[PDB]
RNA sequence: CAUCGGUUCUGGCGGGGGGAUAAAGGCCCAGGGAAUGUGGCUCCUCCGGGAGUGUUAUAGCCCUGGGUGUAAUACCCUCGC
RNA sequence: AACGCGACGAUACUACCCGCACGUUGUAGACGUAUAAGAAUAGGCUCCGGCCUCGUAUCCUAGCAGGCGAUUCCUCCGCCGGCCUCGAAGUGGCCGUCGGUAAUUCGCGUAUUGCAAUUUAGACACGCGCGGGAUCAAAUCCUUUGCAGACGACUUAGAUGUG
């Protein structure tokens, strides 16, 4: 338990709606939430599953017009994972109006968190919830399927920021070799008590 | 019930390279080169002995030590593509109308393509692209009959079964028009 | 169903001037305590001996516990189950430390696989399987088979509930 | 089918109380019927029911026979 | 110069009031301790005196800041959540905003 | 015939394998009752590493890298101890990485306030050393 | 799709600059007077800037156009101006062409040919408010009838209890948008050509 | 009949572009982009060849 | 090389065993002792 | 804030009793036995290990009786701080 | 989308920008509100030696809410300027100047807020003030038009002209 000033989420390997009830809980709580890569979600079940289940969805709209009152499908995997965190909080009451500005939703990771930590669930993990031979699918894949637009480009931004992301690495390896010698190097000027002291105590 | 332990074992013969990382199976031989991923099916494995693979399954059911089979047949039949090849052999036959097949390769992909003509007297010009890796040729030694050879046996057989589908005969007596091109011959190059 | 205890139930038919000293009866109860212990010894005589419990008495209730808890143990169940087309054999094998672990794995095993409670399940032996060749289940063949050892793979590490995020992603190797 | 591009229309598996309270209704009627049945049954039924006896792959069957053996000699010299 | 912190509190928030599904109860709240989860991480902060402070709009007696002052009654739950009494009940629109729990009165 | 396979070599629930359970000890498994649970034995002279004889689940338990050899299976109390003390079992486990942490655990665990302070003053002092080292090492190249 | 830059020409008409007034004759012309300097500061260093950003971040490249209305005998003194997209090259190719062809007429004869099919898009005729015979073209209901003829006689007989969207209702009819396809061109005529 | 959405109309309709149209819409391509090309023919800092920055948020405030 | 023919074809599959899973938990001379005692007891 | 009273929630510590005077278990004493057979011996090998034989040897286990022992501990009940 | 967004042009004032001067100004709620690999999970990481349950980690963390003066150190931080760089809703890197700075040790000050009472302290936005720098715009009514029209709305024209 701690409290933070947001909470970045790398949704790939998430289960949708044990995310969605966590990050309901975190909302109303009072925690701000950023979920990234809404767009390799995974739902539990074979992927006609899901693409019947948004079939179905889609089957829904107000008879006598279209335009208003009607179930507006937002085809957009960052706008299904939204859909299944609203239909946990009680959107309808000033309180779960507050709770769902303290959320945004993107697919991929657009800046400037790319240069930020994304923290992982481990009770909505797949490869931690699923049994293993039990199949699952992908919500960006069901959206592109649905009639999402983007999937390209989201495509080719995430292996640009991977790119970019492997050029940072390896200057985070040199660093993080340059740390070791240093620490080596230093090892033997430091007075021999305050080692000691330190080892003793743990550090 | 869940079983402990099960375990196969495939040979390999001594031309035979044979690399696997995260389930990914390439074997390398005198013919060429295959690649498998095998990443969707749970299996460990091992070199049990010098010329010897072996996979194993713990704890699993019976559906997950039987899939250990069809495992075992698909990376004997990479070897068997690396080693001896597969060779499929056509005939097409003809009651009035002489079928045209010509064969040619495309630079630019890489693939063979095979135009079909003149079945039963049509104008259209049926043309099949075959998968990469597989050569056609028209043979000489029989009469009417191409030969589909390759490394990748699931790439010769799709190819020889789409040259079959290609010439379908649609709203007339299967007894009487017997028009077509049929698998006539498998087996292995060498 | 619980944590059963093993009880030796005696009772007896009430003596009367005719019968000065009745036959003592005696039977092992897997019970959750010594009420429902007597409960169905009582149950049990009524069904076999036509001796109710306002004619007769308990002469004793002790606890029988095992001899070796400490030892592993094959163990034969046979029993009877009542479902909807009637009463049915079953002869099953449990590989427990204790009499009364196997007969709360073979209640849990009867409720999982077949959905039966613990009013139509009548335990009717329990015995410990003395050689390795008594054992005729294949899942405890396996078991006691030669040199067994075998890896543990994917296994999910244990975290708290109570930590919600996490900043690496978890491993399945150990 | 095409069931999985085009669903048909989705069967409620919401109750109604109505529906609820009738079930309910024909459910104890039929109890009743049942006993009533039962009751006026004549068809054959023994005294004693056909026991199933001893499973074959219990492995101390051959002992339980033996002392059946033994207890009812035993029964058989005392009485 | 100095550069460390002056807290001297431990956060928390304000969940909501004490309820069943349907009934709640303003005078008793519900408040989550950071980095408490357990009952017997909750027992430690039984009795500790917990303020909400929040802004106003008039400046009354030198200061716009008002304190609600109350303290940690029980635990509740199974998770280290602490029911609160205050003098007055907490404001329904506070579900979510922070609260400093003191580490007074101190049995160390 | 060459074969280059790269898997997973995870460790084995064996008669001999000593178990780490949450509390800290140390138990070598004497016989497997099934896949999920084991009978095991700690008789170490150590109160911290020792476990009484019993019945431990694996999912409670860690695989250590230490295995006593040729322990026999069903083997009692006695002889457990003397294979274990004849393998050192708590030497090696102290030389193995998992005590070394739970060492630092409670060393951080058993602090105070003063303890604390002279630990960040002491590291505030190694770290102007270390500082020292990084700006050379990195003036250098 | 994003704009992320746009490039003016250094010299841009008065019937070009009407299309950035409602009351031109007011006006004291002020527009793009302070951005027609930034080509001689510093060489046009801003202009180079945005010409290179949309050389190394854009992917489509439009050219702005304008009608010359003047040489037409309409009453309209203010012109036409609108995007048409540069198609094929690469995007610098696109811009080198787009900046190359800054200050320039282009004639019809350049974009189309005799013997092609185009598209025509524009805004159809007004007809004003219309009832539903000529609106929809619903058949007449016979005469005499009570409350009007020109009408549907059913517009919501059934559930729900609403009018449907798809019931025939009267409104505006005509001025509408349409993209009419695969249209000949049978001459591209010349102005100076005396026998077009 | 068979529709326009028919996959052998499909197949029809891309081998008639493929075979027949294209090359004649390349050649008419060839010769308009000719004639709009002849009418057309006819410090990183301070000279912008270094892309500088020009002269609702994605954030929470903070 | 192999002398007899398959049936569907496929030359190329290898001479398979049968699927026995539960191969090797009891030996060939326990089950005939196994089976001369069920003998008796039935 | 301290000292109290009433009601109540919760944590820890010191004792007593019961049962097969818990059952186990450790260490000794006296018997008996077997294999998922230790060591040894024999035969095959891919030299890695298999197969057979037989009762503790260069591992151990199981069953019975006895001693320490009114042992400890679990569980239940109970007197207090 | 009339409560989704972008680019661009011209922007008169009490309008715009810069420096500081504070708010009986506001905000679902600051108090260290610190921390970027990617990927797999029947496999990975690496400095290539080895390492992997574990973020129970790492960084930071002392001084009147943190002074003054030394001793001592060349470590860390901040603002500007130059060169590069960053377009997914655009911002970081290097160098240079200047300012600050216990890694060691010491002296002088702290009291009286009286035994606790938010520790009034952060960020963003808004407003009133000065002292400077920069700029002199449009829209609507009205007349007209008929490519339009129930009325509004819409396409036009009205400043010297191809009116």
């Amino acid at each position: 338990s701690s409290f933070e000033s947001v909470v970045v989420i790398d949704g790939k390997g998430h289960l949708l709606g044990r995310l969605a009830s966590i990050v309901a809980k975190q909302l109303l709580s009072g925690q701000k939430i950023v979920v990234v890569r809404c767009e390799a979600l995974n739902i539990s079940g074979e992927f006609f599953r899901a693409k019947l289940k948004y079939h179905a969805y889609l089957r829904k709209m107000t008879r006598y017009n279209p335009t208003r009152g009607g179930p507006f499908h937002f085809r957009a995997p960052s706008r299904i994972f939204y859909k299944a965190v609203r239909g946990m909080i009680p959107h309808k009451t000033a309180r779960g109006a507050a709770a769902l500005e303290r959320l945004k939703v993107f697919e991929g990771v657009p800046p400037p968190y790319d240069k930020k930590k994304k923290m992982v669930v481990p009770q909505a993990l797949r490869v931690l919830r699923l049994q293993p031979g039990r199949k699952y699918c992908t919500v960006g894949r069901l959206s592109h399927e649905v009639g999402w637009k983007y999937q390209d480009v989201v495509a080719r931004l995430e292996e640009r920021r991977k790119a970019k992301g492997a050029a940072y690495y390896e200057r985070k390896k040199l660093a993080a070799r340059q740390l070791s010698e240093a620490k080596k190097a230093a090892a033997a000027k430091v007075d021999p008590k305050v080692s000691e002291a330190l080892a003793a105590y743990g550090y | 019930m869940r079983y402990i332990h099960s375990e196969e074992t495939i040979p390999v013969p001594e031309n035979v390279k044979v690399s696997i990382k995260s389930r990914l199976v390439t074997v390398e031989g005198p013919r060429g080169k295959l690649q498998k991923d095998l990443s969707h099916i749970a299996v460990n494995f091992s070199v049990v002995k010098k010329g010897v693979i072996g996979l194993e399954i713990h704890h699993g059911s019976r559906k997950d030590v039987a899939a250990l089979r069809t495992v075992r047949t698909i990376i004997n039949n990479m070897i068997i593509g690396v080693t001896k090849g597969f060779k499929y052999k056509m005939r097409y036959v003809y009651a009035h109308f002489p079928i045209n097949v010509n064969v040619e390769k495309n630079a630019e992909t890489g693939c063979y393509e095979v135009e079909i003509r003149n079945f039963i007297g049509e104008k259209i010009v049926r043309k099949v692209v075959m998968a990469p890796g597989v050569e056609v040729e028209i043979s000489k030694a029989q009469k009417d009959e191409l030969i589909l050879s390759g490394n990748s046996l699931e790439a010769v057989s799709q190819s020889a079964a789409d040259i079959q589908q290609i010439c379908k005969v649609r709203n007339k007596d299967i007894r009487k028009f017997l028009d077509g091109i049929y698998v006539s011959e498998k087996g292995n190059i060498v | 169903m619980g944590r059963l205890q093993e009880y030796q139930v005696i009772g007896r038919h009430l003596p009367t001037e005719a019968n000065p000293n009745p036959a003592l009866y005696r039977m092992r109860i897997f019970a959750p305590n010594e009420v429902v212990a007597k409960s169905r010894f009582w149950y049990f005589l009524r069904g076999l001996k036509k001796v109710k419990k306002a004619t007769g008495e308990i002469v004793s209730v002790n606890v029988i516990s095992e001899k070796h808890p400490l030892k592993v143990k094959n163990f034969g169940i046979w029993l009877r189950y009542d479902s909807r087309s009637g009463t049915h054999n079953m002869y099953k094998e449990y590989r427990e430390t204790s009499r009364v672990a196997a007969v709360e794995a073979m209640y849990a095993d009867m409720a999982a696989r077949h959905r039966a409670r613990f009013r139509s399940i009548h335990i009717l032996k329990v015995v410990e399987l003395e050689k390795t060749e008594d054992v005729k289940r294949p899942y405890i063949k396996q078991l006691v088979a030669k040199n067994l050892s075998f890896p543990l793979p994917h296994r999910v590490p244990k975290i708290s509930t109570k930590k919600i995020f996490s900043a690496k992603r978890p491993s399945t190797f150990s | 089918a095409g069931t999985i591009n085009k669903p048909k229309k989705p069967t409620s598996k919401r109750k109604t109380t109505r529906l609820r309270a009738k079930i309910s209704k024909r459910a104890a009627e039929k109890k009743r019927k049942e006993r009533k049945l039962a009751r006026k049954n004549p068809e054959w039924r023994s005294k004693l029911k056909k026991d199933p006896g001893i499973p074959n792959l219990f492995p101390y069957k051959e002992r339980l026979l033996q002392q059946i053996e033994e207890e009812r000699i035993r029964r058989k010299e005392e009485l | 110069p100095s550069e460390a912190g002056h807290r001297l509190y431990v956060k928390g928030r304000h969940l909501s009031y004490q309820r069943g599904r349907r009934n709640t109860h303003p005078k008793t709240s519900l408040i989550k301790i950071e980095g408490v989860d357990d009952t017997a991480a909750a027992n430690f902060y039984l009795g500790k005196r917990v303020a909400y402070v929040y802004r106003a709009q008039k400046e009354v007696r030198g200061t716009k800041i008002r304190v609600i002052w109350g303290k940690i009654t029980r635990p509740h739950g199974n998770s280290g959540v602490v029911r609160a009494k205050f003098t007055h009940p907490l404001p329904a629109r506070s579900f979510g905003a922070s609260v400093r729990i003191m580490l007074y009165p101190s049995s160390i | 015939a060459e074969i280059n396979v790269e898997a997973t070599s995870w460790r084995r629930v064996e008669v001999g394998r000593v178990l780490k359970l949450e509390n800290g000890s140390l138990a070598a498994i004497v016989e497997i009752i099934d896949h999920k649970r084991v009978l095991a034995d700690g008789p170490s002279s150590d109160p911290k590493l020792a476990t009484p004889r019993g019945i431990v689940p694996l999912s409670r338990a860690l695989l250590t890298p230490i295995v006593i050899p040729k322990l026999p299976r069903g083997a009692r109390t006695g002889a457990v101890k003397k294979a274990w003390e004849a393998y050192g079992v708590d030497a090696k486990w102290k030389e193995t990485n998992w005590a070394k942490k739970q060492l630092q655990q409670e060393r951080r665990q058993s602090l105070t306030d003063f303890d604390r302070f002279k630990v960040m003053r002491l590291k505030k002092q190694r770290r102007f050393e270390e500082r020292k080292a990084l700006a050379k090492i990195k003036a250098a190249a | 799709l994003r704009s992320l830059t746009t490039v003016w020409a250094e010299h841009l008409s008065d019937e070009v600059k009407r299309r950035f007034y409602k009351n031109w004759y007011k006006s004291k012309k002020k527009a793009f007077t302070k951005y027609a300097k930034k080509y001689a500061e510093n060489n046009g260093a801003s202009i180079t800037r945005e010409l290179e950003r949309i050389k190394k971040y854009c992917t489509v490249v439009r050219v702005l156009a304008h009608t010359q209305i003047r040489k037409t005998p309409l009453k309209q003194k203010k012109a036409h101006l609108m995007e048409i997209q540069i198609n094929g090259g690469s995007v610098a190719d696109k811009v080198e062409f787009g900046r190359s062809l800054f200050e320039k007429p282009v004639t019809i004869d350049t974009i189309f040919e005799k013997d092609e099919m185009i598209d025509v898009i524009a805004v159809t005729k007004g007809h004003g408010f219309v009832g539903v015979t000529a609106r929809w073209g619903t058949k007449k209901l016979p005469r005499k009838t009570h409350k009007g003829l020109r009408k549907v006689a059913c517009i919501g007989a059934w559930h729900p209890s609403h009018v449907q969207w798809t019931v025939a209702r009267a409104g505006q009819m005509g001025y509408h948008h349409r993209t009419s396809v695969n249209h000949k061109i049978y001459r591209i005529g010349k102005g100076d050509d005396e026998a077009n | 009949a068979k529709s326009a959405r028919a996959s052998r109309i499909k197949e029809n309709h891309q081998r008639f572009k493929k075979n027949i149209a294209g090359p004649v819409e390349a050649a008419r391509l060839e010769r308009l982009s000719a004639k709009l090309m002849a009418i057309a023919q006819a410090s990183g800092v301070k000279s912008g060849k270094s892309i500088g920055r020009k002269d609702s948020s994605i954030v929470f405030p903070m | 090389k192999n002398l007899g023919m398959r049936k569907n074809g496929q030359v190329w599959l290898p001479a398979k065993k049968a699927f026995r899973p539960t191969k090797g938990l009891t030996s060939w001379e326990l089950r005939v002792k196994k089976r001369q005692e069920q003998a008796a007891m039935k």
